């Protein structure tokens, strides 16, 4: 669990979750047991608005459905040794814009949108805005951001999120 | 107008109302200005304004 | 007048240059006060003929 | 009390108070069945929400 | 008369300016602040005819920039500032050409907003996404937004009463609020049939006058609740704009 | 082309009945680009999509300034020489009235047609 499901080890932050791999498998009568089929592939660098920056780990889609269910559950044990960061658990694939929505719907798959908004405004330009849902968001409206701030660096288009109440 | 029935019959009352209502029946049967035309080119449909091929042929 | 207004509008002439065609001489039109209030009392079915009444080019009385 | 408005405002005005007056008897009936809803005051009718 | 901008007129207010390298002349010109549609604030001066006093500059003293459309204008009372709004709010000062201090929710836009008259720094703004916003310059913060039902148009203060204002929301309602609590609007206005463009106070504090998209209107006191006269003629088509006058008689 | 021709002429009935907020169904993206050109010109105002996973809806808020809007039928083809007798055509003024042209820019208005020194193919007008 210290250099074999890394996929490029030598830079920098993969080490860091190859660790994190480490106490993540002596749990063994379950947590070692979901992560047989696990490999993740690299990292990227997000900042955001604040002093507090953004990490991002990405997986080639060999068992993404599995994965999705181990999401969830990995989320509690991780802010214990990465207090003050947030992690989100992505990938990449190679109309485009028709791409473009589905990594958007594994970005936000905790808690996944219900609705999609945009404005064409009197100054000529484009708002859009996205609608989210209303299932524990006691999280997300201090992490909002960060799925605000992950997008524009990966594409650049500015969005807006905005819970229902 | 209303009917003419046993109730008007006895009262006498057709000298005094005009059962034809004048005011209304006029304002009813005048039919209403319809909007001022201005692209005199071709037919008004569902599909905007169409023109025939003729009219398109004339004005290239 | 109005009738002379609303049948521009739907021959397809406008009043400045389209007065050049027929008289030939030199020529600008009036429109009273008393006209332009009942030719805007037609109401909504005939503001683009109110719009190309008022007009700099249109004098006034 | 009387003014004469014109009936494009009178036409729309009769079909606007059939449909409120068709509102108000149609939360009655509800307001019959149900046991306690909330008696919202027509001066709060008008808000979604503040902050 | 001038020929201001090309783009529609989204806004106008009447101010006397300070300036610091000199003091224009208010008493023999009043000053106009239009806001264009195509990102422009133009100055005007006003020459006037109620001083024999007197006997040039006779308009265009200053333009300002913009990078998005303006959809309305702002002049406070006291200071010589004024506001802008549209698809993004900031405050302008008359000796400053840059925008002094820009504000938003998050990415939100404006079609109107307006000063009070007592205490003067509290600037109300009606938002476009149903929502009426609040702010006080002196706290150089926005305060809350209260969201409503379906979006307002105009909004207009209280002279006497300067906590209280009146809100004219698109369906037929005016709604008389106050700044204290949101949730408790004081008193509605339901006696139109259409969509309200405008409100406007007495300068006696007594009586509101408004006008709707239909053409049509309406005078009501303030307690009442309900709309003590319509004025209508077939000459007049969808009122945009209403006020009163500064005696409250016209 | 069908969803062309259903769109505008139930706006322009709505400015008729005056109603401030309107729909729309189907949604495409050609009516999508055209439907700010009055936006920009100042005829209409702001404007939604609602989309649901079939086609889209279109939410329209109104306020006034639209005589009437309409597309053309059939298909018409034009030559940057011919616009201005296109306007003697199917137009009233000569001042306002506004005719609409997609090109390699796209769906554009027609006086800037000249000033990119482009043809197109023209679909509709607003007068």
């Amino acid at each position: 669990p210290q250099a074999k499901i890394l996929s490029q080890a030598p830079t920098e932050l993969e080490l860091q979750v190859a660790q994190a791999f480490v106490e993540l498998e002596n749990s063994s009568p379950e947590l070692k047991a979901e992560l047989r089929p696990l490999q993740f592939k690299s990292i990227r660098e997000i900042d955001v608005a604040g002093g507090k920056k953004a990490l991002a780990i990405f997986v080639p889609v060999p068992s993404l459905a599995g994965f999705h269910k181990v999401q969830t559950k990995l989320t509690r044990e991780l802010e214990k040794k990465f207090q003050d960061r947030h992690v989100i658990f992505l990938a990449e694939r190679r109309t485009l814009t028709a791409v473009h929505d589905k990594i958007l719907e594994d970005l936000v798959f905790p808690t996944e949108i219900v609705g999609k908004r945009v404005r064409y405004l009197v100054g000529g330009n484009k708002i859009q805005k996205v609608l989210l849902d209303s299932k524990d968001v006691q999280q997300i409206d201090y992490k909002l951001e960060s799925f605000q701030a992950v997008y524009n660096k990966l594409t650049g288009k500015q969005i807006v999120f905005e819970i229902p109440s | 107008q209303f009917r003419k029935i046993e109730s008007t019959y006895k009262k006498d009352i057709e000298r005094r109302i005009g059962g034809s209502i004048k005011a209304r029946d006029k304002e009813k049967a005048t039919k209403r200005e319809r909007g001022l035309k201005i692209s005199s080119v071709g037919r008004s449909t569902r599909n905007g304004l169409i023109v025939s091929k003729r009219d398109i042929a004339r004005i290239s | 007048d109005t009738n002379f207004i609303n049948f521009s509008i739907q021959k397809k002439v406008d009043i400045v240059r389209g007065m050049m065609d027929c008289l030939l001489a030199k020529c600008n039109p009036l429109i009273t006060d008393c006209v332009m209030a009942e030719l805007e009392k037609l109401g909504p079915k005939y503001r683009i003929a109110l719009k190309l009444a008022r007009d700099p080019r249109i004098k006034r009385l | 009390r009387h003014r004469h408005v014109p009936q494009v405002i009178k036409k729309a005005q009769e079909i606007k108070n059939i449909e409120l007056s068709s509102i108000k008897r149609r939360e009655a009936n509800e307001r019959r069945t149900r046991k306690d809803m909330p008696y919202i005051s027509e001066r709060k009718k008008q808000i979604v929400g503040t902050v | 008369s001038f020929k201001a901008h090309y783009g529609l007129v989204t806004g106008l207010c009447v101010t006397q300016p300070r300036f610091h390298d000199k003091k224009p002349d208010l008493k023999s010109q009043n000053f106009m602040l239009s806001c264009s549609d195509d990102k422009t604030v133009k100055l005007w001066s006003i020459n006037v005819d109620d001083y024999s006093n007197k006997n040039n500059e006779e308009g265009l003293i200053r333009t300002f920039d913009g990078e998005s459309a303006f959809q309305g204008i702002d002049s406070h009372r006291e200071n010589s500032t004024f506001a802008t709004g549209g698809a993004k709010i900031h405050l302008w000062d008359v000796n400053r050409l840059k925008p002094v201090s820009d504000l938003s929710w998050g990415a939100d836009n404006i079609t109107s907003l307006k000063f009070n008259q007592n205490e003067t720094d509290i600037l109300a703004s009606t938002g476009s996404d149903n929502s009426i916003v609040l702010y006080d310059l002196r706290t150089n913060s926005p305060t809350q937004k209260i969201v409503q039902t379906m979006r307002t148009n105009a909004i207009c203060w209280n002279p006497m009463e300067a906590f209280n204002f009146v809100t004219a929301n698109e369906d037929h309602n005016a709604y008389y609020y106050d700044m204290r609590n949101l949730s408790r609007s004081l008193n509605v206005f339901k006696d139109h049939v259409s969509a309200v463009m405008d409100v406007d106070f007495s300068p006696t504090g007594d009586e509101i006058v408004t006008g709707s998209y239909d053409k049509s209107i309406r005078i009501y006191k303030t307690n009442h609740g309900h709309s003590r006269e319509i004025y209508h003629t077939k000459r007049m088509q969808h009122v945009f704009q209403v006020k009163y006058s500064m005696d409250s008689k016209y | 082309s069908s969803v062309l021709a259903d769109a505008l002429n139930a706006i322009n009935n709505a400015e008729k009945t005056g109603k401030r907020q309107v729909l729309i169904r189907p949604s495409s993206k050609v009516i999508i680009k055209f439907l700010q050109v009055m936006q920009k010109h100042g005829y209409i105002g702001e404007f939604e999509y609602i989309d649901d996973h079939r086609s889209g809806k279109i939410v329209v808020q109104l306020n006034g300034r639209l005589n009437k809007c309409g597309v053309i039928s059939p298909r018409f083809n034009v030559k940057i020489g011919d616009i201005e007798k296109w306007t003697a055509n199917l137009l009233p003024a000569r001042q306002f009235g506004y005719v609409i042209l997609t090109t390699s820019a796209g769906i554009m208005d027609h006086e800037e047609a000249r000033r990119k020194h482009v043809s197109g193919k023209i679909l509709g007008f607003v007068y």
